[PDB]
């Protein structure tokens, strides 16, 4: 058992639990935050858009790996990074690698509007109702504590308020004063 | 006694020195943490007093290495400054002399 | 008071409090969206 992994030094920041991803409902959600901390935090950010599933280490080793490596060279410069991944709908399904992301897990609080919203994206989505809330619930099975930053706020402002705030904080932890 | 103390207390100020010289060095590598530590007198600290702890999972943002036994490197957390963190082979070393 | 009694205690909260909290969850969902088609 080694006691020390080789992490990045600045943590990707990434979103996760809406819903199981590959869908209208839960991508649609999340590209309203990605729009936020793109001018928010311009400058000091590096969005980036994930293809290769890296929960594996489908794809081979070196497709995922470089990759990865492309995510240990935006630590580099002390900047944020941040991660559109399309299949992470768990976890610990990045448990396993040398990464450890920023675990951004958007909480619908109620399960009911979710299927409401589900009827609101037409006939498309209709076909695809109880598979969302399958990690729907698996995701709300998972305890809050493993997670990294929760966001159970309907508005724009109150989820963004601490989607903000908390990366500050966390900015503030990595640097520190001269 | 006065035969030791010329060679052992110009070694903390060397190290002292080493240890200011690291802040401003750019970040190299950080490391994930498993298990939980904190400083003691007799560890063999170069600098007695500048010393880092961590508990288990736990973040350290290594800014270079000191020796083959104590890494410079500072804690992912508001306001903390560099410190000494153990090498692997420290903390190695640490438990093999608990047992002998 | 006693009317207001009768009612809230048989099953009239859960009707005011529900859809006043589906109505600022339908919103939060529809700032999903219209941020996302929008951007």
């Amino acid at each position: 058992v080694p006691p020390y992994d080789v992490v990045p030094s600045m943590r990707p920041i990434i979103l996760v639990g809406p819903s199981l991803k590959g869908y209208e409902v839960t991508d649609m959600m999340q590209k309203a935050l990605f729009d936020f901390l793109k001018h928010l935090f311009d400058g000091r950010i590096s969005i980036t858009r994930v293809t290769a599933d890296i929960s594996l280490a489908r794809s081979s080793l070196a497709e995922v790996q470089s990759e990865i490596e492309r995510i240990f060279e935006l630590a580099r410069t002390l900047q944020l990074v941040a991660l559109d991944a399309d299949t992470i709908n768990h976890p610990a399904q990045l448990s396993k690698t040398s990464l450890a992301p920023i675990i951004v897990y958007i909480k619908i609080t109620s399960p009911k509007v979710l299927q409401r919203l589900i009827k609101s994206r037409g006939k498309s989505q209709s076909k695809h109702l109880n598979v969302q809330i399958a990690a729907s619930e698996k995701l709300a099975q998972c305890p809050p504590e493993m997670f990294d930053i929760i966001l159970d706020e309907n508005q724009l402002e109150d989820a963004c308020e601490h989607l903000a705030e908390y990366l500050e904080a966390y900015w503030k932890a990595t640097h520190p004063p001269s | 006694q006065g035969p030791h103390m010329a060679l052992r207390k110009e070694a903390e100020r060397q190290a002292l020195a080493q240890l200011e010289k690291a802040k401003t060095k750019p970040v190299a590598f950080a490391v994930r943490t498993n298990v939980g530590y904190n400083p003691s007198p007799g560890d063999e600290v170069p600098v007695e007093g500048v010393a880092i702890t961590f508990e288990p999972k736990d973040f350290l943002h290594i800014k270079e290495k000191y020796n083959n036994d104590w890494w410079i490197g500072r804690l992912v957390k508001e306001g903390c400054e560099v410190g000494f963190i153990p090498s692997p082979v420290k903390l190695d070393s640490l438990r093999l002399l608990q047992e002998q | 008071t006693k009317e207001r009694e009768k009612a809230k205690s048989r099953g009239t909260f859960q009707k005011l409090r529900e859809k006043q909290q589906l109505e600022e969850d339908l919103r939060g969902y529809m700032s999903w969206i219209t941020q996302g088609e929008v951007m």
